[PDB]
């Protein structure tokens, strides 16, 4: 669960991302195909070379999620009832996976926060990340 | 991996095995306990429920086929590397399954053969059978890239 | 989540337990410990030889906690607040780890349950173990 | 493994590191995003808090000793197993430390990695040090038993 303190740190990190988070989006998930090889079995439809627009369109997608999950830290499993019952029912992309791109999703931010990035707001951010996933997650089966 | 007396025990326990049923039933156990593996096989027909999907001859068919391959693999315990490595460049450059799908499959095996061994499924031959299908998984997935 | 089916087939395989869940959690443990050496990490202070005394022992207080979490099924957060604060604050044993006791309960199970270990009901008592799981962990940070 | 790119991306980027000052800033982050990991150290006093930990003088003097012995595996990529040999023997018989902790602060050390070269920590650089640290993490889980 997110504390105050959790909420408050995720919220001025992401504020941070701003007009970025669709950049931050894709480049988060070429980190992950280029680190975990494994993740690319879900986009066999997708040319996944530097750059492609079908990655830079699906970057900005999930960065529009978590945008959206920020909005309602408070509300998150509604929030996010139509993307969970998406992953479930349709793309059933294996739960494993949302770890690697969350690792992704916090070396991007890293990369791009010198100053946020605390050991305090990577800490809530990683739990933020991980309770995106199990909201999305949380019914398949 | 194995050791000596570990490579023993599997060999007795698998020449004991109905590669046919134990396939089938292990292809089926995975796509009910964990579902979203049906997602590679929706040309299959029915598999909206339980008795649905073990009952499936398409299911059984394809348990029968991977399970065999499983088993041929039992032959090359010493290099699982090298017996998988064009089952691994066609999972991958072809089917596009995440190899996550061969270590599930591995525990439902698991489980498939001490129900159907019952006592005789023993903790040391489990942990034989744990290092053998993790080794699959692996060899499986060795060529993805 | 657990269904209400869920809950029926639990129930059911649980009951065909018997005086028998001591022998089972430590069948389980024991398991656990030989396939996946890793764990014994966490009871370098137990004997963890075969037929152990102190593997008998947390084996039935292993059994016991599940058998009071199959009863109080519909809110196991709260049956096991106990437990859960036990293995977040002191014990810390890592997440990764109750996956394979888990794993190791169902193989005891189906070794011993030949009537009632069906596809159905290896799913239920799989999601339930794994809903154990993420209670025990939920406090971890 | 590493391509001969790979290696030279790697071991160019770690002559930029404060070795003694990425060790006490990766331990400790450990410490704070995996709090249940502090289990090790309750001989190092006070980590209560964020700041509680990374400064604690225990916890950098220890990062210290850990990212040493990590960099010096870096100069062995072709043999991490038999350089981390005496260390896993160590981690599994004295500390019974579960290897799972070492695959996190894999991924906190790639964390830290970014954090500190920002733009220049590139994806396919991080790809190189993924490699490298779970090759440190399996070579310290392997003399497990
Ligand atoms: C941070 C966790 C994630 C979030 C917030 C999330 C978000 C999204 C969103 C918003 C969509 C677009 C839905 C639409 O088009 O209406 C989507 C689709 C999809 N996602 Fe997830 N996703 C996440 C993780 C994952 C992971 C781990 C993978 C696989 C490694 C995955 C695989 C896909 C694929 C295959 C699609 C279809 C994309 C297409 O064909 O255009 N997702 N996800
Ligand atoms: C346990 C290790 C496995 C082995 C030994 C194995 C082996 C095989 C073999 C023999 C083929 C046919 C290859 C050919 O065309 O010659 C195949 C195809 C296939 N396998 Fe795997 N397999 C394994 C696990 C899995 C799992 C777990 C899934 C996913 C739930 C899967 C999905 C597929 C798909 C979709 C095909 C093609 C289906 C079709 O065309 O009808 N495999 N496998
Ligand atoms: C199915 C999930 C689990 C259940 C229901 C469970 C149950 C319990 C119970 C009832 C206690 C006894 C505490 C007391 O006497 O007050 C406990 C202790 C403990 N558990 Fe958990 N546990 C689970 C998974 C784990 C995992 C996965 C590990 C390790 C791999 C673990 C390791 C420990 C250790 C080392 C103790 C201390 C035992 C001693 O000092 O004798 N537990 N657990
Ligand atoms: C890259 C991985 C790691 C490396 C290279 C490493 C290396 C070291 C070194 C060189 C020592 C000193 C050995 C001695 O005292 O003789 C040590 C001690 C220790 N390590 Fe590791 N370590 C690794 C990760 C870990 C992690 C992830 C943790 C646990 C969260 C851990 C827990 C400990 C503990 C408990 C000690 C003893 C501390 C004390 O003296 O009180 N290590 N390690
Ligand atoms: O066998 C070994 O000594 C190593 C080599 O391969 P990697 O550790 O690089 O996978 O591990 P294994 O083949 O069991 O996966």
């Amino acid at each position: 669960v997110l504390s105050p303190a959790d909420k408050t740190n995720v919220k001025a990190a992401w504020g941070k991302v701003g007009a970025h988070a669709g950049e931050y989006g894709a480049e988060a998930l070429e980190r992950m195909f280029l680190s975990f090889p494994t993740t690319k079995t879900y986009f066999p439809h997708f040319d996944l070379s530097h750059g492609s627009a079908q990655v830079k369109g699906h970057g900005k997608k999930v960065a529009d999620a978590l945008t959206n999950a920020v909005a309602h830290v408070d509300d998150m499993p509604n929030a996010l009832s139509a993307l969970s019952d998406l992953h479930a029912h349709k793309l059933r992309v294996d739960p494993v996976n949302f770890k690697l791109l969350s690792h992704c999703l916090l070396v991007t931010l890293a990369a791009h926060l010198p100053a946020e990035f605390t050991p305090a707001v990577h800490a809530s951010l990683d739990k933020f990340l991980a309770s995106v996933s199990t909201v999305l997650t949380s019914k398949y089966r | 991996h194995l050791t000596p007396e570990e490579k023993s025990a599997v060999t007795a326990l698998w020449g004991k095995v109905n590669v046919d049923e134990v396939g089938g039933e292990a292809l089926g156990r995975l796509l009910v306990v964990y579902p979203w593996t049906q997602r590679f096989f929706e040309s299959f027909g029915d598999l909206s429920t339980p008795d649905a999907v073990m009952g499936n001859p398409k299911v059984k068919a394809h348990g029968k086929k991977v399970l065999g391959a499983f088993s041929d693999g039992l032959a090359h315990l010493d290099n699982l590397k090298g017996t998988f490595a064009t089952l691994s460049e066609l999972h991958c450059d072809k089917l596009h399954v995440d190899p996550e799908n061969f270590r599930l499959l591995g525990n439902v095996l698991v489980c498939v053969l001490a129900h159907h061994f019952g006592k005789e499924f023993t903790p040391p031959v489990q942990a034989a059978y744990q290092k053998v299908v993790a080794g699959v998984a692996n060899a499986l997935a060795h060529k993805y890239h």
